[PDB]
């Protein structure tokens, strides 16, 4: 991460260098005349033109979907479409990223993740595979214009364009694929190969259509571009251009490719074109294919959220909403925004007119603190996302003073408004926002400060641009005029680039945390009067003093959890009740950060998914969990399972192996631990060991055949008397196997006399078993677990297998 | 401590011409922005005419674009603005404004008393 952090920094900076060698010859007036000259036929074209090549990313949507084998409706499909296509392009896995806007959508439609990992992998690869050979074939098209363009000679264009086709066709199509084409497939269209592993991809027809689509996407961006520009070449070669400053932008993981894409238009069409005509197409196409797009979906999902999740009395926690990493968005863009605008001079005559009205270091000293704020903004838009109250309300804050501070510089009824719209939005979001955490304790990637730095060198090359009628002195610093812009830019740049180092300096510098410890007996108490006073009895293993606890602040919850490697594996959903148990995610993600540690869960109850999706874990199914209801389980009723069970209990009751229940501490010990040896002839995580205290702090049943002890087992309770769950299971060797189901009814039916609406017997593997455990009729709940970012599922099951010994 | 002292002492011009002195003390009329203002009886704030830097550039209001010509003195003495040919809307009074000095921790926008003019 730290080196494609660095390696994306010098390559935007390289590109921002390039490009502003390239509009070397060009002033300011000029950019502006060339942006007022473009007619509103042209406009009108492009909005055409954008929506056009949004209807064709419905289709590759639906295409990836009908690949998946996920069936959705078309309103659904539509929507997620739009909004996975509009967040994805303008931001690269910086805020948002399309895999998780999909994910927030359809697995709240109700689909496994798998399908929509592959859907997301489907997609990228059909964009990144069917770049190449539409590039190919614009070269094979019009060559001789292409050799001009690229400035290499048409032989050397003509025989890569060829090799790449004919490789293409070969090995991607034929001698990689059909040489090995698969038995059979799994959805409609499909073609597993062999291989390491089993590939999914999709057959001739779906390949077909998805090229055809693919082609028709790319042209329509390219025909934005082309009609946006006055003089153009012909389209093959600007295709040709096209493609290539695509392939180089998104490969340089920048987001939204800005610095490069731009880069190879400008160093591609400089000399046979104009350059501010140019420079005006290439901004004008940016800002109506990419800002806004991403605009439209983010008021798009905001509304989802304001009318499908607010009108409805929900009265439920609000998290895993779309208001948090959206707004946090907004926010981002009402920084880079302020920022920017603190550059560029201000209108003349609005510059005049106000100050005419308001003291002139007024002015100065608002532009200052305007780009200060703009800046406050930009590094608080990760606060938001991690939903914090405090960063709702400083933002909240510094929104609304930075458009008053807008209002004050320059008159500016743009920056003013799009940011009282911003803070107004925000604040109709207040709920989302629930974590009472500290700011300054927030954890930060080098991902965003790596964007903040490259916001600040934008800002930077914007002044320089803007700004190049005055000369450069010393003295420029100290002056202070109304009509003078150039020193006011060079002092808010100055004091950002400042107050961002600063603060960079500060979070770099401070102290790491604590590691991990075991727990004393004064947390295992705390512990043990959290699970009495909740109702999960699975949270008793954190009795085995064998796992740190992470106890929340405010008054009763805690999350076991265990350091392997670099994963930070936990147990079961957080103890404790529902509107804590977020907040605990929260901080347990919080403090894996820290410690540069990837999180990982186990065994999570199906409830708890929205907050563990929202955190960024990718839901995965590994087991199922029975349940035997204890609410009827009458001893009349039978069937074919049922009668043996009575029979069972019959045969135990008249061979004398009545079972007896003990209160907590107060069992022999000597004998148990008998039994357990007899039984082995440690581990730990999943079930415990055989300690005193532990088995101590449970009460214990020993079933005793003919008067002596044979068999135990650990018995898990409530205050509420909700749910009643098994600990640990040991039954000695010479005992008949009409011992253990006798345990297991016996167990059952005093916890349904008792009172207890439900009874677990535990969780059973996905993928010889299970065959003991459905003989007692339950109801079966899926359990799954949690991996960060859907990586490799692999690394983490092994470190738990390993750490389960 | 920055004083601006007004002197124009004018009461009837039917046409003729007056002419206005406004006095500073703490800024070296310089390096300082500076302006007059109007307040007519019963109606809003409007401008005459400004000084921005060094004598050099002098934006007028659009009723005063040629009618009025005002000067500086160059250095740390009043500024001068005079009075021209009828104008029945100028019986006001005309403050002198100094909204930027020399100082860059200068805030206030100070003003002047103000004389009454009258034609």
């Amino acid at each position: 991460q730290p080196i494609g952090l660095v390696f994306t920094l010098l390559l935007f900076g390289l590109a921002l260098v390039a490009c502003y060698h390239l509009l070397r010859e060009i002033d300011p007036g000029a950019l502006h005349d060339a942006i007022a000259d473009v007619p509103r036929p042209a406009l009108l074209g492009a909005l055409s033109a954008t929506a056009l090549g949004f209807v064709i990313l419905l289709g590759y949507e639906w295409s990836a979907s009908r690949f998946a084998g996920v069936t959705l409706p078309m309103r659904s499909l539509a929507t997620g479409g739009f909004s996975a296509f509009a967040i994805g392009n303008a931001v690269g896995l910086s805020l948002l990223s399309g895999g998780s806007v999909r994910y927030r959508l359809y697995s709240r439609h109700g689909i496994g993740a798998a399908e929509i990992a592959r859907m997301t992998l489907f997609a990228s690869l059909s964009l990144g595979c069917a770049l190449p050979v539409l590039a190919a074939l614009a070269a094979l098209c019009d060559l001789d214009d292409a050799a001009s363009a690229l400035h290499l000679p048409r032989a050397l264009v003509a025989v890569i364009a060829i090799a790449v086709l004919s490789l293409a066709v070969g090995l991607v199509a034929f001698l990689a694929r059909h040489r090995l084409p698969g038995e059979r497939p799994s959805p409609d269209s499909l073609l597993v190969r062999l291989g390491r592993r089993s590939l999914r991809l999709p057959g001739l027809r779906l390949s077909l259509l998805q090229l055809l689509i693919t082609a028709l996407d790319v042209a329509a961006a390219a025909t934005v571009l082309y009609l946006l520009l006055p003089e153009t070449p012909p389209f093959a070669a600007f295709l040709l251009v096209y493609l290539l400053a695509l392939a180089a932008g998104v490969l340089s993981h920048v987001p939204g490719g800005v610095g490069v894409f731009e880069a190879v238009l400008l160093a591609a069409f400089a000399g046979q074109l104009g350059a501010a005509p140019l420079a005006a197409a290439l901004l004008l196409y940016r800002l109506i294919y990419v800002v806004l797009p991403l605009l439209l979906a983010c008021l798009l999902l905001l509304f989802l959220e304001a009318r499908r999740l607010w009108v409805t009395r929900q009265a439920i926690r609000v998290a895993s909403g779309f208001a948090a990493p959206i707004l946090a968005i907004l926010v981002f863009l009402s920084g880079v925004v302020l920022l920017f605008s603190g550059a560029t001079p201000a209108i003349d005559t609005r510059l005049e007119h106000l100050g005419f009205l308001i003291p002139h270091r007024l002015i100065d000293a608002s532009h200052l603190v305007a780009s200060l704020i703009g800046v406050l903004c930009l590094l608080l838009a990760q606060g938001l996302r991690r939903r914090l109250s405090a960063a709702w309300a400083l933002t909240l804050v510094l929104l609304l003073v930075g458009a008053l501070l807008s209002l004050l510089k320059g008159f500016d009824w743009e920056e003013a408004s799009l940011l009282s719209l911003t803070a107004a939005l925000l604040a109709m979001f207040r709920r989302s926002f629930y974590r009472p955490s500290r700011l300054m304790e927030v954890p930060f990637s080098p991902l965003y400060v790596g964007a903040s730095i490259c916001v600040v060198g934008a800002s930077v090359w914007l002044l320089l641009f803007a700004n190049q009628d005055v000369h450069y002195s010393n003295q420029l610093w100290w002056q202070f005029a109304l009509d003078a812009d150039a020193p006011r830019a060079l002092r808010a740049a100055l004091g950002s680039c400042l107050l961002l180092l600063a603060l960079a300096l500060g979070w770099l510098l401070r102290a790491a945390p604590p590691a991990i410890r075991e727990p004393n007996a004064e947390e295992l108490q705390r512990a043990a009067r959290i699970i009495r006073h909740s109702d999960q009895p699975d949270g008793g293993l954190a009795l085995t003093g064998d796992k740190a606890l992470l106890f929340h602040e405010s008054d009763d919850a805690f999350l076991m959890y265990a350091r392997r490697g670099r994963s930070m594996i936990a147990l079961y959903d957080p103890i404790g009740p529902a509107m804590q148990r977020a907040e605990l995610i929260w901080q347990f993600r919080d403090l894996c950060d820290l410690h540069h540690a990837r999180p990982v869960f186990y065994q999570v109850r199906a409830e708890n998914l929205p907050f563990y999706m929202d955190i960024g874990l990718t839901a995965l199914k590994l087991g199922e969990e029975a349940r035997v209801d204890l609410l009827r389980f009458d001893l009349e009723n039978k069937g074919k399972e049922m009668k043996d069970l009575r029979y069972t209990w019959n045969r135990g009751q008249r061979d004398g192996l009545a079972l007896e229940f003990h209160e907590p501490g107060q069992a022999p010990l000597d004998e148990l631990k008998a039994i357990s040896d007899a039984w082995l002839g440690e581990k730990g995580f999943s079930l415990g060991r055989f300690t005193p205290a532990y088995l101590n702090f449970f009460r214990i049943a020993i079933v005793r055949h003919q008067g002596k002890p044979v068999a135990f087992a650990n018995l898990l309770e409530t205050d509420s008397r909700e749910l009643a769950s098994l600990d640990l299971m040991r039954v000695h060797p010479d005992a008949p196997k009409l011992t253990m189901e006798f345990l297991m009814l016996g167990l059952i039916l005093h916890y349904k006399a008792q009172g207890h609406a439900r009874f677990s017997l535990g969780m059973v593997p996905l993928a010889g078993l299970r065959r003991f455990k459905d003989k007692f009729q339950p109801d079966w709940e899926p359990r799954y677990l949690a991996v960060p970012a859907g990586l490799d599922p692999l690394v983490a099951l092994a470190d738990t297998a390993a750490l389960i010994a | 401590g920055v004083q601006l002292v007004e002197s124009g002492g004018g009461l009837v011009q039917a046409g003729g011409s007056l002419r206005l002195s406004c006095a500073a003390s703490g800024f070296p009329v310089s390096s300082a922005w500076m302006a007059w203002y109007r307040q007519a009886p019963g109606k809003e704030r409007e401008w005459v005419a400004a000084i921005f830097s060094a004598g050099q550039k002098t934006r007028y209001a659009d009723s005063v674009k040629g009618r009025f010509t005002i000067s500086r003195d160059n250095a740390k003495n009043t500024v001068y603005l005079q009075m021209n040919s009828l104008k029945p809307e100028d019986t006001a009074v005309y403050y002198c404004n100094v909204k930027d000095t020399g100082h860059w921790w200068d805030i206030y926008d100070y003003w002047g008393q103000g004389t009454q003019v009258t034609v």
